[PDB]
């Protein structure tokens, strides 16, 4: 396994690849994607609509699969959404060139006829800007622009959710031009519809919560992965269950043992213990009584994102906390998050990295799917920051750019010519897209895209204007893209293709 | 055992390294492509190079064990044309096969090889010219290495950073680098992306909001084993004899944590003025936070997570004492550094030691978090620092891109190797062999591969003109106005790894297993 | 590795294997409707009628087999009638698209096709509703007897049903604001008022011990104190098991009373914490039982959990599993006790209860398979009327708005297509089906059944449906059939939802590698 021959990695395997890249973000992504149910390694059906997710979750042997994976983990880091529009352009752009090998043309020729044409198209990319718009303090600015992007992961409450992701991203950081790299953490809870799902700044413990506030003013915090039990500074006692009759000394000896915990968390300053295992009953009852905040029973990836953001790592044991182990919180408050009582804390811009989100649905897969949509609007924000320039919505970009990259390779004549004429030809896979995403043919679609000459502006969405097919306006719309954020998207998969395509064979001792 | 006695031995042996060859003619130009290697527990890597592809993965061939010695000493050298050393040898079994074929003695082609060699080594005096010690003549040169071994792209972002580099020698007279090699891969937003600094970069830096960021006249204390223990240089555990032996060892280790930070602030008075001065602490292993407060008000800037290796280079980038302990021995144990200062870029903080009493010792800063680029853009560090330094060693560099390939083989005209002929049989396969590389290129290319290769030897044979094959169009073209030259030092060793075991095939009739 | 297949060749493996899961749920539902049997594991066979029930019971072998079973749930947990219809609807969805994607034509316009015919559905159905529980009467307590009855004359009876219509009717009143099953639970006996049933308002007990003294005991109070206790009492309390011994004659006599003192010190625990009559999950000792006997006081081993879970919600108490009381409020106390042996069985009564929230019938048919159609006659009527209080919006049952709905969706792809007459038509063909299977389950030609009610349909109404206990057309509202409105519309939108799913999905990727 994993390595062959008899041409295969060259003109076979690439084409393979494709395929797996075909029918991912075919119809699965457009103004609407349509969605895919993946299983993971643990048992649960998950659909997915953004390209990353499925594709970590998806495991592959094929090394010509591993590439465009990495660049599309850029195209995160870098972009968020359009990892999907990674795919299929780097899917139509390495199976065009086996036609061009069966003229007879070499692998690196067709490689220099994408080079030289992608730094054509990242020039004409400045001149694909229409209606640049910015403001990073008005959430109905926001939200209009990161419509498309929740449109691209959803189906349903576009301007129910539109809203809530242009208000955190704002008010978690109103000094925006230098935005964080996340400020984002979900509430998935499980209940009521998707109505309910609401944002709450700073970071949220949905789950169980004791005791109540000591003080509201700090929220200093001695964040512990260890359960309370009898865990001291000196010799860390358990619940005593081999003895009934020391069960009941342990239990007589809890509440003053739990006092010796909780004066040496407070008194090094803390008004909230995290406890990620176990509290006892009497360290339960003390704890009431000594009026200390415990939140039981967080998972791993809840602390996880608590230890990111406060800066304070778990604790194996109780002890006086160090510096390092502290976190600090501006306040903590008891106040409904989606009309349930959990505890609530307070990240300003002096505490940073988080404004939560709670997703609330009758079906987690749901609260999934709103997962995968909000994962690209924080990084288009901060795309925002980055550049105001707009660039009109997906498909309608490529056709202008088609026409004149195939002027431009007749004006170069080569064998790099024949490649330039398919590297227009990579563009179209977008309208080819959106086609299939309504289940509608492609090349008629093609010749009204072609015909309009205004293009640029000109594509079918996701509509009943894709029943029978006829062009609009993406732009007044509503459908955007941007500057920096097609332009790595363009960069990074023509990277990563003609890399792809310039494998060999592979012998493995 | 099983024996195999015949020449279908022979016939079994000259096939596989053939088909080997021709699996690496995919590589070797800028026209040549990439191989896409993955190991055993798998790892996506994207290498032209000769020995990478050899060395690490291949499949059952005892031609497999026999071009792995020759191109590991290939490697030894030159360490530069181990893709090129392969394509002679694989067209040196074709053209010799040709006679066996017809039925002569494989000894007979044998010693034609040695007086093949030995007029083209003669030859290699005369095509070589004598080449400066310019950087723009190491720009040429090393632009066109790294095409024939590395990608153009990779060749354009690295033609300025590897000439500057090896150029920081006082003429040290080595043909490969030892000290300029060091490597700081880096997590970037760009794949691709490099950047030069004279010096010895730290893999990590460090900072406390009390820390400084710039500092001159740095005198180093370079510092290792840490504050627990005292006047160490090496870890050791703790007593188990008695129970007692392990309580009364960790109560004294924050007292000398105590005492070893006290020794550093005190020769930073004394040493460094009251702060007038720049004073810097390399530690190998972790600082303590206790520590980190004590240094940094100071005006300290402390350093964690060493490497043992960077302690080494860090000796002679200061050129002075470097030590690994805490405490005050002397005060003229510390090394000078006029400048060290700590860049942050990325998610990592990088410490920068300068103004080096030996510019011995640079390091290219490697960016990407891709690994499959960062192991790629690795990859083509190594081979350019070693091929251009084998140019800089060389006074006189070959013109290449197979330009001499023409040359020899119209040179190598016959009756003048006339003893009984059988000279006349080995280097007739031998020019058959030098054309590989102008028939690897324009393959690669178009202007098909023989059809041009004449055009090249009609042109050559005019006023004696070296010609050579467009490594973009494959059309005919000078090689020296345009300056595609190889190395001489790549150039002089082929000759003689590729004649030593293609004797040692024709001396192997017989294979046991 | 990691199993994945894309495309149409997996989506008409999607589409298929639904199908043939769905051929069960498709096939149920009613008195001429069905009533199950499966054998599970070990060999445990159950017999239900809820797939919701048995979609948890049996095993999943597709993500189609998983796309059931929560839709089921959704439909469960609800109403708990009409569990299987929406599982029977989403895959006939997919039979008549199954051509259309086997020729290619395969849109994804099918989904929209779903949601814009269910605003058509869902609205129509509801501007067709009327609210019953205002507009026909204004005590509608009478109106929910001709509900009832009706709903008892469909699975057995034909003249016990004047006899249990108000009591069906007292009894739902009373558990207004819940829906539990454990709260209407009907007792079984032979031998007690023979055909006739009788409700009580407070918590009868089925299972209680005897045979070790009941005639020895007070078997009434009137201010019982209830332990609701979970905890074993022995014939006699034991001694160590090591190091233990008999004869010499010095501790002799005293370890066979040592064996017997402490068990009447822990029964002591329970008479001055407070317990006049107390209770066990676990088996009280024939030696203990007498003992309560001592006291004068009444009590009963090898109790069924779910009795007891009755108890703590209508005397506010609790159960226990300890020895000792620290409230009242834990104990269940009432104000009147009383042990009525009724078909030769120990009933425990409790009636004069604080809250007096749980009712419970205590069923004599004729028989004792008689007898269980009878208890499933009466919990028809007790699913049906909890659920007409519910929603006021009631139309009539039987499928009866589904064949008008159909007729009137295909009169929108007479009138709306671009090409979507092939799904609404598709939509509308599946609506139908249900109540041509309600009258394949029973038994009988729809074909002629169907035919007859729409051209009655034609005319006007669209009440016309099928009376299945004789298989005629029927005004199902002037027969009396009915179902709340919101139900269907709740049905609508749950099949639209799961066939939603198939169609957008044509890949399933197992990532730990089956």
């Amino acid at each position: 396994a994993k390595h062959f021959s008899g041409l295969e990695e060259a003109v076979y395997r690439n084409i393979q690849a494709c395929k797996e890249l075909a029918q991912t973000t075919r119809t699965a992504y457009g103004p609407n994607g349509m969605n895919k149910m993946v299983i993971n390694h643990l048992e649960k059906l998950f659909v997915t609509n953004d390209a990353a997710t499925i594709l970590r979750e998806l495991e592959v042997q094929h090394p010509a699969a591993k590439m465009i994976v990495m660049a599309s983990h850029m195209q995160e880091q870098e972009v968020g959404d359009g990892t999907n529009f990674v795919l299929v352009f780097a899917g139509a752009l390495l199976e065009l060139a086996e036609e061009l090998l069966r003229i007879g043309l070499s692998v690196s020729e067709v490689i220099e006829g994408y080079e030289i044409a992608c730094r054509k198209a990242h020039e004409i990319l400045p001149n694909l800007v229409c209606c640049s718009a910015k403001n990073l303090r008005d959430i109905d600015e926001v939200s209009s622009l990161l419509r498309t992007s929740i449109m691209s992961k959803q189906y349903g409450n576009e301007v129910f959710l539109a809203k809530l992701i242009a208000q955190a991203c704002v008010s978690i950081f109103p000094d925006s031009g230098h935005f964080n790299v996340d400020n984002i953490r979900v509430c998935k809870i499980l209940g009521s519809g998707i109505s309910s799902s609401s944002v709450l700044h700073g970071m949220v413990f949905k789950k169980e919560t004791e005791g109540d506030v000591t003080s509201v003013k700090d929220a200093k915090i001695a964040v512990y992965s260890c359960p309370f039990d009898g865990m001291i500074t000196e010799t860390k006692g358990t619940v005593l269950i081999k003895t009934a009759e020391e069960l009941m000394n342990f239990s007589k000896g809890e509440e003053n043992l739990m006092d010796a915990q909780v004066k040496a968390i407070a008194d090094t300053g803390a008004n909230v213990v995290v406890t990620g295992g176990k509290v006892a009953d009497m360290a339960l009852h003390y704890a009431n009584k000594y009026n200390i905040m415990l939140v039981r029973l967080n998972s791993k990836w809840d602390l996880r994102r608590l230890c990111k953001t406060v800066g304070a790592t778990a604790l194996p044991r109780l002890t006086p906390p160090v510096l390092e182990e502290m976190g600090h919180c501006d306040s903590v408050y008891l106040s409904e998050v989606g009309d349930t009582q959990v505890v609530v804390f307070k990240h300003e811009k002096e505490d940073g990295a988080i404004s939560t989100i709670v997703l609330r649905g009758s079906t987690d897969n749901l609260m999934d799917d709103i997962e995968r949509a909000v994962d690209d609007g924080v990084n288009t924000f901060k795309v925002l920051t980055r550049d105001k320039r707009l660039v009109p919505g997906g498909g309608a970009t490529e056709i202008e750019l088609a026409k004149q990259i195939t002027s431009y390779g007749e004006t170069c004549p080569g064998l790099e010519q024949y490649a330039i004429k398919k590297f227009a030809e990579a563009f179209e896979a977008i309208p080819r897209a959106l086609a299939e995403n309504s289940g509608v043919k492609a090349n008629e679609v093609i010749s009204k895209l072609y015909a309009v000459h205004q293009e640029g502006n000109k594509n079918v969405g996701l509509d009943i204007e894709a029943e029978v097919p006829a062009v609009k306006d993406m732009l007044e719309a509503g459908i955007l893209d941007t500057y920096l954020g097609k332009y790595w998207a363009i960069k990074l998969a023509t990277n990563a293709a003609v890399t792809v395509l310039r494998v060999d064979q592979i012998i493995m001792a | 055992a099983e024996v195999a006695r015949a020449q279908a031995a022979l016939a079994v042996n000259i096939s596989a390294a053939r088909g080997l060859q021709d699996v690496l003619r995919t590589n070797l130009g800028p026209k040549g492509t990439m191989k896409m290697l993955v190991s055993g527990a798998g790892d996506i890597k994207l290498t032209k190079d000769g020995n990478v592809l050899l060395h690490e993965m291949q499949i059952q061939h005892p031609t497999a064990s026999l071009i792995a010695k020759v191109a590991t000493a290939q490697d030894d050298i030159t360490g530069d044309g181990t893709t090129s050393n392969v394509l002679i040898i694989g067209e040196l079994l074709k053209q010799a096969d040709l006679y066996i074929s017809e039925g002569l003695h494989p000894r007979i082609i044998t010693e034609g090889f040695e007086a093949a060699k030995e007029k083209a080594l003669q030859f290699l005096e005369e095509v070589k010219v004598s080449r400066e010690m310019d950087r723009e003549t190491l720009i040429d040169v090393a632009r066109t290495s790294l095409r024939t071994k590395v990608h153009a792209e990779l060749a354009d972002v690295l033609t300025e950073a590897v000439v500057d580099s090896i150029l920081a020698i006082k003429k040290q007279d080595e043909p490969i680098d030892l000290f300029m090699i060091e490597i700081m891969e880096m997590k970037h937003k760009s794949e691709t992306d490099t950047s030069l600094i004279r010096g010895l970069v730290l893999d990590h830096g460090a900072r406390h909001p009390d820390m400084k960021k710039r500092v001159e006249d740095a005198y180093i204390l370079t510092c290792n084993v840490s504050l627990e223990y005292e006047k160490t240089e090496v870890n050791s555990g703790f007593f188990y004899k008695s129970a007692e032996e392990r309580e009364k060892l960790v109560k004294a280790e924050r007292k000398f944590i105590e005492d070893r930070v006290k020794k550093i602030i005190e020769l930073k008075r004394k040493v460094c003025g009251d702060s007038d001065k720049g004073f810097v602490v390399i530690n190998q292993k972790g600082i303590d936070p206790f520590s980190l407060d004590a240094l940094s008000k100071e005006g300290i800037v402390a350093l964690r997570r060493a490497k043992r290796r960077n302690m080494e280079r860090l000796t002679l980038a200061c050129g002075g004492v470097a030590l690994n302990s805490f405490d005050d021995l002397s005060p003229d144990c510390l090394g000078h550094a006029g400048l060290v200062y700590e860049y942050t870029l990325g998610e990592e903080k990088f410490t920068f030691i300068e103004k080096c009493n030996n510019p011995r010792s640079v390091t290219l800063l490697i960016k990407g978090p891709n690994k499959h680029t960062l192991t790629q853009i690795k990859d083509a560090v190594r081979d350019g620092l070693r091929a251009v330094k084998n140019a800089i060693d060389d006074g006189c560099v070959v013109p290449g891109a197979g330009a001499v390939e023409v040359a020899m083989a119209e040179a190598l005209i016959k009756h003048k190797p006339s003893v009984k002929g059988r000279a006349q049989l080995g280097v007739q396969a031998f020019a058959d062999a030098l054309l590989i590389i102008p028939k690897v290129l324009a393959q690669n290319s178009g202007f098909d591969l023989q059809e041009t290769l004449v055009k090249i030897q009609a042109e050559h044979s005019e006023s004696g003109q070296l010609v050579g094959v467009d490594l973009n169009t494959g059309e005919p073209m000078v090689a020296a106005e345009v300056g595609v030259w190889d190395n001489y030092c790549v150039k002089k060793q082929l000759l003689h790894s590729c004649t030593v075991i293609a004797t040692n095939i024709l001396l192997v009739d017989e294979i046991m297993r | 590795g990691t199993d994945s297949s894309q495309g149409i060749p997996q989506l008409v493996s999607n589409i298929s294997a639904c199908q043939v899961i769905a051929e069960a749920v498709r096939t149920t539902l009613g008195p001429r409707g069905m009533d199950k049997l499966i054998v599970d594991g070990r060999g445990k066979a159950t017999i239900s009628n809820d797939g919701a029930t048995i979609l948890k019971l049996l095993d999943v072998v597709h993500p189609a087999a998983k796309t059931l079973v929560d839709i089921a749930k959704s439909q469960d947990a609800e109403v708990g009638d009409g569990t299987t219809s929406v599982t029977l609807l989403a895959a006939e969805f997919l039979k008549q698209v199954k051509p259309y994607v086997e020729e290619g034509l395969h849109p994804q316009i099918i989904i929209r096709a779903f949601r814009t015919a269910t605003q058509l559905a869902v609205n129509k159905i509801k501007e067709i509703a009327v609210t019953v529980k205002k507009a026909d009467k204004v005590e509608q307590r009478k109106l929910l007897e001709k509900c009832a009855m009706t709903a008892l004359s469909s699975k057995l009876i034909s003249q016990q049903k004047a006899f249990f219509a108000k009591m069906v009717v007292d009894a739902v009143m009373m558990l207004d604001d819940l829906l539990q099953l454990k709260m209407i639970g009907i007792k079984k006996v032979q031998g007690g008022a023979l055909e006739d049933s009788q409700l009580v308002a407070g918590v009868a007990f089925k299972k209680t011990f005897s045979y070790a003294g009941f005639e020895m005991q007070p078997k009434k109070y009137h201010n019982p104190k209830i332990a609701l206790l979970n905890v074993e009492l022995e014939l006699k309390a034991e001694k160590d098991n090591a190091e233990i011994r008999v004869h010499t004659v010095e501790d002799y006599q005293a370890i066979v009373d040592a064996e017997w003192n402490i068990l009447y010190d822990k029964l002591e625990k329970i008479h001055h914490s407070g317990a006049k009559v107390v209770l066990s999950k676990l088996p009280i000792g024939d030696v203990a039982t007498q003992y309560f006997a001592d006291r004068d006081m009444f009590c009963a081993g090898r109790v069924p959990e779910e009795d007891l879970k009755r108890t703590m919600m209508a005397c506010g108490g609790s159960i226990q599993t300890s020895v000792n009381a620290l409230s009242a409020d834990v104990l269940g106390r009432c104000q009147v006790f009383e042990e009525t042996q009724i078909g030769g069985e120990r009933y425990n009564f409790f009636t004069g209860c604080p809250k007096a929230k749980t009712c419970t019938f205590i069923l004599r048919g004729g028989a004792e398979q008689f007898m269980e159609e009878t208890e499933r006659s009466l919990h028809d009527a007790i699913m049906i009327v909890r659920r007409a209080i519910k929603n006021d919006s009631v139309v009539a049952g039987g499928g009866a708005i589904e064949m008008e709905l159909s007729k009137y969706l295909r009169d929108y792809s007479r009138t709306i297509p671009g090409k979507q007459q092939l799904l609404i038509g598709a939509y509308a063909k599946a609506l139908e089906i249900i109540p041509r299977q309600l009258c394949d389950n029973a038994g009988f030609d729809a074909t002629n059944i169907l035919n007859k009610l729409r051209a009655r349909h034609a005319q006007g109404g669209t009440w016309y449906g099928v009376d299945i206990n004789n298989e005629d057309i029927a005004d199902n509202f002037e027969a009396f059939v009915w179902e709340p409105a919101m139900v269907r519309i709740n049905a609508l939108t749950a099949a639209s939802e799961a066939a939603c799913l198939i169609v957008s999905v044509d890949e399933t990727i197992k990532n730990p590698r089956s």
